């Protein structure tokens, strides 16, 4: 959504950071503990794809259905899962020749107590020294685990320090998808949401300003898995890459968009715009 | 012309509207910049007035058609269909020149007085053996079914004669006479 | 077929479209030359072109004699499309008027027409009213099936205008009542199904959609920076210094100008157009709808054998 | 307007007249005091590690500010310092560091120096105000302001390839380039450094920010942003809503100034924004803090005429859709209401007329006043001969009797006046100055003189 | 169509008609100059 100003019953030929037509985009899932002990987990964590301008996430589609277990082998209904996201500068190997250790201070997203609340926090990890949790040649992704505060299994995985604003906000609890976006400008980084304003619709609105001026080029999803016989599944969220586009929106009376093309997607859509 | 000539005296914001003047009142980086705005404001003056004549060309050459036109048919000969060549009935047309194009002076006929009356579509004898048809005329009746020929312009009623009737095919819509027939129809 | 012999008389003032009020601006337009006043002056004279050239049109369109009665009752064939009765508006005009997207005792207590006069010009009232126009159209019927003046029925002059096509006497004798139904149909086809698919209409509606971009762009022309740091005079007083202020508002000054201009030269090249249409538009009635042509293509496509003029 | 006291008899536009303001409006609902004291507290950045804050929802007084700086020299575009401390704008970025006034050109644009290109360079997209401060012993003892007396710019910042890495606009410096040059004590100008891996090469120079009496320099970068939403800073320096409704007023809310007329529209819109925007980016809309919203328009002039008549010597004022309320209601800035709008002279008459030269509108004529105004004339129809149409084999014919001639002049101008112009005669007066920048400017004056030949032979 | 590719190579005041030479010689801030002086020509030959 634009930004300080709304628009209403118009169609406005306005340009910005816009993702593109179809680009299904990474599609990620997490999974139960195994059918009880050792967490099942997927391949992330290793992978560390580009900032750019930014991304938009798809929160919690695929929810209210019945589905599969990723690691089950039985089929059971899908509920919405908040991901867990990390971005930092600057990356860099692990002392066991891994990807994703992030040598400078990084911002971690962290949805806690069910899902209730949700805490960014600007805190530079050390790697720990330990036996398996990020030793010497002895790793395996680390995995926010949290029973049926993620900081605890975070802070088990890493070693917290010089840690600035731990700033928490109050989402409620439901099964209704929504949207997150995050985008950085020169004021610093933009948190947006589709909670704000009430719930109507699927556009997000700008929620928090976090004073991050070193430019985020960088960012991964951190592994979680939920402890649990008993089949529980767990929903898909998508990232979408942003671009330096152009849009052609419609406006209803009140102040959401309905319909959106992309100038550029085809030669009609050119016109279009 | 008017206009052509109004804008020398433009500054287009600048100093002044004289180039000499800018010249001796200011540097080089500034005196280039206020010659730049003083050309583009009488470089858009002469290209509104090239579009001004180029526009009035077409006006032109469309009123000299039409001068051809009515040369040709209002002057030289009696135009047959009204409204081409003035109010009326055209009779005669003389053109003489003007300033900047051609005066035209036409003579209508435009009839002042008028007089109500009936006429049928043509008389015939008896049981329809031959018709006839008014030609450029009517045909009138002095109250006592004496038929009566007058002009389709003015009103001096003459008798029917052979000349200004003209037979035609008969019809049902004609008016049937017994007595005092006219000549043609006898 | 449809001829736009019309323009609209819109007139713009110097201040408030180049301007909206400052004295900066006024002052700055001053230093700047004096154009405005021109655009008054040749804007003033289009108009005057106009409504002498509407004075002109219809003044050729009168007719010296009219037969009222004829159109209303006296044809056999459904003639009813041009017989004027509010508004003495045939049924053919409250089509033409209804089905396109085109008043002014009370126009400004409405607030569109309030967007034009806060940008800083007005359309202007036509010379004839609707009413007068509409009068003046069906006096034309009356005339039409008259001389071959002497008042006739709307058959025998459909009868003496196909008698000198070619068709003899004993044909149209013979079925006289086909001829009526074939009108009839022919008519009713017209009447019937012309808001979708055919040129004229859309010829109409596109002078009319012409003539509305005309003014949107003219209002759209306000909110264009043209280089500079705002659109609006108000910000660029208060947010810039006074050596400052002058090169954003001689851009803005420029810009304005340069709108109106083509404006100007807009108008007089739809002038130039509409004095050829209207020339046009007397020779169609004084060859096609007072009398019958000879030379075909010139009153439609086919054989002539009648034609009617609407608003 | 036109110029001349001899006028030709006929209608014409003179002019919209605007309603003035009457009344002030001001909402600016309260925020908090800046917190700009910190770009005086601690100790001041190096230009190579340099300190940004953005400040939003803000408050400040620049009086208490500038009480603690001399002030040496301000590069500002699209924006002023006398407008920072009076205007309303959207977000406020500042960045600051200690750089000599000796070197206060190499922070200046197009600059090819170390500063420019492996240090803070400058984004010019939004207004800024770079502003070169000289804080003095005193001020800077009472607000413990002390250097480190280690200052130190990157010199050189070259990847593993050999090649310079420049900085993007408005950035903060490389982190491995700024890690590196922090780290070092000394000064260094081709200088290996291993950043986890990575083989940069750097290089540190060090400035000396003080001066002989130990006042600290310093730079402070002031970027403005003029967002189209409401403005939430604003520097510190009536009535209520429903006393004010279809008059034109000015405003103050939210930073937001201008004219216009509020009314009590239906809520349309987000509730959360404050103001609602067309497609024209002109301000429409307003959300109260109540809840209420307001519907905002411009106040709309009054379309007037002037109708003026030599000869007689009379002018008449006509409105071109005003009706008589709002004539009664606003000031103008007897009252005959007719079809086209009320009008402040005429007098009414009973009559009719074939045609005027002095047309009003939907066919009304303006007589001339030969009591003391003019005459609101309508003109109508005449109607012609009427002819009955007749069932029987008789039909009614009107046959002249009398006739006279009627003489029609017309005059259709069939020539064009043949104009040829010396476009370098027209254009400059012969001066060489001229003559060369329009050579510069590319040529036009071929076309031009082409163009009227054409013209003149056809 | 000569009159409307003419026009390409006008500096119209500016430094070059090209720019892409405007681009690699002047800072940011003359940049937006002599391209408005560049744009307002080649609009001006369009609506022409
Ligand atoms: C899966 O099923 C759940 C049912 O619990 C869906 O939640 C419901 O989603 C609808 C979407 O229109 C919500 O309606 C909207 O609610 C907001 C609340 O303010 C209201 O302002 C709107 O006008 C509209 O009525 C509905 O409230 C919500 N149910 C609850 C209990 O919150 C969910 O959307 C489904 N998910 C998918 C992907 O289909
Ligand atoms: C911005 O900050 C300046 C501080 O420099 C404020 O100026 C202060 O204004 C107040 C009232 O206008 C002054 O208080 C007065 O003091 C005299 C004695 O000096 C006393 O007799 C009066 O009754 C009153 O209390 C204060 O002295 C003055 N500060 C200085 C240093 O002169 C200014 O008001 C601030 N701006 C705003 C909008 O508040
Ligand atoms: N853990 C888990 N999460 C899931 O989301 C899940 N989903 C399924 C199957 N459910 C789904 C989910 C989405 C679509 C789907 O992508 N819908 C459409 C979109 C069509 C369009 O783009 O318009 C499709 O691609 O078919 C189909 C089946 C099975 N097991 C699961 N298990
Ligand atoms: C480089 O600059 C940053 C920002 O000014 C400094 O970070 C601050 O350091 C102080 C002291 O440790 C903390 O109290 C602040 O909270 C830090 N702020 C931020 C935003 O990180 C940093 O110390 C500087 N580097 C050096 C070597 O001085
Ligand atoms: C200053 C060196 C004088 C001699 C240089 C001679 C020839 C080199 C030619 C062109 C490059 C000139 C660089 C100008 C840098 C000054 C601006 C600054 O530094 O901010
Ligand atoms: C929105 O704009 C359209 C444009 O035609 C208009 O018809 C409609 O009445 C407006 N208002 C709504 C949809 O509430
Ligand atoms: C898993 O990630 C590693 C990166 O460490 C990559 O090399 C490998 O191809 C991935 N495997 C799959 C199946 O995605
Ligand atoms: C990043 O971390 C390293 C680790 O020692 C540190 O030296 C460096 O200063 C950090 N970067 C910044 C910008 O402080
Ligand atoms: C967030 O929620 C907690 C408990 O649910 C509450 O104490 C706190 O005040 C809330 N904060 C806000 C800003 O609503
Ligand atoms: C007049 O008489 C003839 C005689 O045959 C007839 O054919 C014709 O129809 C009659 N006309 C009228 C009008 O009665
Ligand atoms: C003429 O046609 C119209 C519309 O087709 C119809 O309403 C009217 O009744 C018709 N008149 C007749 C059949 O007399
Ligand atoms: C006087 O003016 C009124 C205006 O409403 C009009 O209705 C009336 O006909 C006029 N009187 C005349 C023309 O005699």
């Amino acid at each position: 959504y634009p930004v300080g100003r709304t628009y209403a019953n118009i169609t406005i030929m306005l340009s910005g950071l816009f993702p593109h037509q179809a680009d299904k985009g990474k599609q990620y899932i997490y999974s139960m503990y195994h059918m009880v002990n050792d967490p099942f987990i997927s391949n992330y964590s290793y992978y560390t794809e580009p900032f750019d301008n930014g991304f938009v996430v798809r929160i919690g589609a695929n929810s209210n259905i019945t589905g599969s277990s990723v690691v089950g082998s039985a089929n059971a209904t899908v509920k919405k899962i908040y991901p867990a996201l990390m971005l930092g500068s600057v990356v860099g190997k692990f002392p066991s020749n891994k990807t994703g250790r992030y040598f400078n201070h990084t911002l971690v997203i962290l949805p806690e107590k069910c899902g209730t609340q949700i805490t960014a926090l600007y805190c530079v990890l050390q790697p720990k020294n330990q036996t398996n949790c990020t030793g010497h040649t002895t790793y395996t992704s680390y995995v926010l685990v949290e029973n049926k505060n993620l900081k605890q299994s975070l802070q088990t995985w890493f070693d917290l320090k010089d840690c600035l604003f731990e700033k928490k906000y109050n989402v409620s609890a439901d099964e209704r998808e929504e949207w997150f976006g995050i985008t950085q400008d020169q004021q610093g980084v933009h948190l947006y949401t589709s909670r704000k304003n009430g719930f109507k619709s699927n556009n997000m609105f700008l929620f928090a300003t976090l004073p991050i001026y070193e430019r985020l080029r960088y960012y991964t999803v951190m592994p979680r898995s939920i402890k649990t016989n008993d089949h529980m599944a767990w929903s898909a969220f998508y990232i979408y890459q942003l671009h330096k586009l152009n849009y052609l929106v419609e406006f209803d009376v009140e102040g959401y968009i309905v319909r959106a093309s992309d100038c550029g997607a085809n030669d009609y859509t050119q016109l279009q715009c | 012309l008017s206009k052509l000539a109004s804008e020398l005296s433009n500054t287009f914001g600048a100093i002044s509207a004289s180039i000499g003047d800018i010249l001796k009142r200011l540097d080089t980086l500034e005196q280039e910049v206020q010659i730049d705005r003083l050309i583009n404001g009488r470089l858009t003056s002469l290209n509104a007035f090239v579009s001004q004549q180029l526009v009035r060309s077409e006006a032109a050459a469309r009123s000299s058609q039409l001068v051809k036109d009515k040369v040709n048919e209002c002057v030289k000969s009696q135009s047959s269909r009204n409204g081409f060549c003035g109010q009326g009935t055209h009779i005669v047309s003389f053109a003489v020149n003007a300033p900047n194009g051609f005066y035209f002076v036409h003579v209508g006929y435009h009839p002042t007085d008028y007089v109500n009356q009936t006429s049928a579509y043509g008389l015939c004898d008896s049981s329809n053996t031959k018709c006839i048809a008014a030609k450029n005329g009517y045909f009138i009746k002095n109250g006592s079914d004496d038929w009566m020929f007058t002009g389709s312009s003015y009103y001096q009623p003459e008798p029917i004669t052979n000349f200004n009737s003209r037979s035609v095919e008969p019809e049902v819509t004609f008016q049937n006479l017994t007595n005092n027939l006219p000549p043609p129809l006898s | 077929e449809f001829i736009e012999t019309s323009i609209q008389k819109v007139t713009v003032d110097c201040k408030q479209y180049v301007c909206n009020g400052f004295e900066r601006c006024e002052q700055l337009l001053e230093q700047y030359g004096q154009f405005c006043a021109k655009i008054n002056q040749a804007l003033h004279g289009v108009n005057l072109r106009q409504d002498d050239a509407t004075k002109s049109l219809f003044e050729s369109i009168r007719v010296p004699q009219s037969a009222p009665l004829m159109a209303s009752l006296s044809g056999d064939y459904n003639l009813s499309l041009f017989e004027t009765p509010g508004n003495y508006r045939s049924a053919l005009e409250d089509l033409l008027f209804d089905k396109v997207t085109l008043g002014y005792m009370k126009g400004y207590d409405e607030c569109l027409i309030c967007a034009q006069y806060v940008a800083g010009y007005k359309v202007l009232p036509p010379l004839y009213d609707s009413n007068m126009e509409a009068m003046y159209t069906a006096s034309l019927t009356g005339s039409i099936a008259g001389a071959l003046a002497a008042s006739l029925p709307f058959a025998q002059s459909i009868y003496y205008r196909m008698n000198g096509i070619g068709i003899t006497q004993n044909v149209l004798m013979e079925n006289q009542k086909l001829i009526a139904n074939k009108f009839n149909q022919a008519l009713g086809a017209m009447q019937t199904g012309f808001t979708t698919t055919n040129q004229a209409f859309q010829k109409v509606q596109d002078a009319v959609n012409a003539n509305a971009q005309a003014l949107s762009k003219l209002a759209s022309e306000l909110s264009n920076t043209f280089g500079a740091i705002s659109a609006s005079i108000g910000d660029i007083l208060k947010r810039l210094d006074t050596l400052e202020q002058e090169v954003q508002i001689d851009r803005l000054i420029n810009g304005r100008l340069t709108s109106l201009n083509a404006f100007v030269s807009q108008q007089l090249v739809r002038s130039e157009a509409a004095a050829r249409s209207s020339q046009l538009v007397k020779d169609k009635v004084n060859e096609c709808v007072k009398s019958q042509s000879s030379r075909n293509g010139f009153c439609g496509q086919g054989t002539h054998i009648v034609s009617f003029a609407v608003n | 307007s036109y110029g001349q006291f001899d006028m030709n008899s006929g209608v014409y536009s003179a002019s919209y007249f605007n309603a003035q303001p009457r009344g002030y409006y001001y909402v600016a609902n309260e925020l908090e005091e800046c917190a700009l004291d910190v770009l005086f507290k601690n100790i001041a950045p190096q230009i190579a590690n340099y300190s940004r804050r953005v400040f939003t929802n803000c408050n400040y007084n620049l009086t208490k500010l500038l009480s603690l700086v001399e002030v040496d020299e301000f590069v500002c575009d699209k924006t002023t310092p006398e407008s920072l401390a009076t205007g309303c704008y959207s977000s406020l970025v500042v960045d600051w560091f200690a750089l000599p006034l000796s070197m206060k050109s190499t922070l200046a644009i197009g600059s090819a120096e170390a500063i420019s290109m492996f240090n803070y360079n400058q984004d010019y997209s939004n207004p800024t105000c770079r502003i070169h401060a000289t804080i003095n012993s005193n001020v800077s003892s009472s607000l413990n302001f002390t250097a480190n007396n280690n200052y130190a710019y990157i010199s050189r910042c070259q990847g593993t390839d050999g090649k310079p890495i420049l900085l993007q606009k408005g950035q903060l410096p490389n982190i491995a380039c700024r890690s590196g040059v922090l780290g070092l004590s000394n000064d260094v100008d081709y200088f290996g450094y291993n950043f986890n891996g990575r083989i940069f090469y750097i290089g540190r120079k060090s400035y000396t920010p003080r001066t002989s009496e130990g006042s600290i320099q310093m730079v402070y970068v002031i970027t403005a942003n003029y967002a189209e939403g409401p403005n939430n800073v604003c520097p510190l320096k009536t009535d209520n809503l429903d006393s004010l409704l279809g008059q034109c007023i000015d405003y103050d809310i939210n930073g937001v100034v201008g004219q216009g007329v509020f009314q009590k529209c239906n809520s349309t819109g987000i509730p959360s924004q404050v103001f609602v925007y067309d497609s024209f980016h002109n301000i429409i809309g307003y959300h109260s803090k109540n809840g209420t919203y307001y519907c905002m328009a411009p106040c709309v002039s009054v379309p007037v005429s002037v109708i003026y008549d030599k000869s007689s010597n009379s002018h008449a004022t006509l409105y071109g859709s005003v009706a008589c309320d709002h004539i009664k209601m606003i000031p103008s800035v007897g009252l005959l209401q007719t079809a086209v709008g009320c009008v402040i002279g005429f007098h009414n008459t009973s009559d009719t007329v074939e045609d005027c030269n002095l047309p009003l509108g939907q066919s009304l004529c303006a007589k001339p006043p030969s009591n003391n105004t003019f005459g609101l004339a309508v003109m109508k129809y005449e109607n012609p001969l009427k002819v009955e149409v007749l069932n029987s084999s008789e039909f009614e014919i009107s046959v002249p009797t009398n006739f006279s001639f009627r003489v029609t002049e017309e005059f259709i101008e069939t020539s064009i006046q043949k104009v040829t112009v010396d476009c370098k005669q027209y254009v400059c007066n012969g001066f060489e100055r001229c003559e060369q920048l329009l050579e510069q400017y590319g040529q036009f004056c071929a076309k031009i003189n082409q163009a009227l030949h054409g013209v003149n032979l056809r």
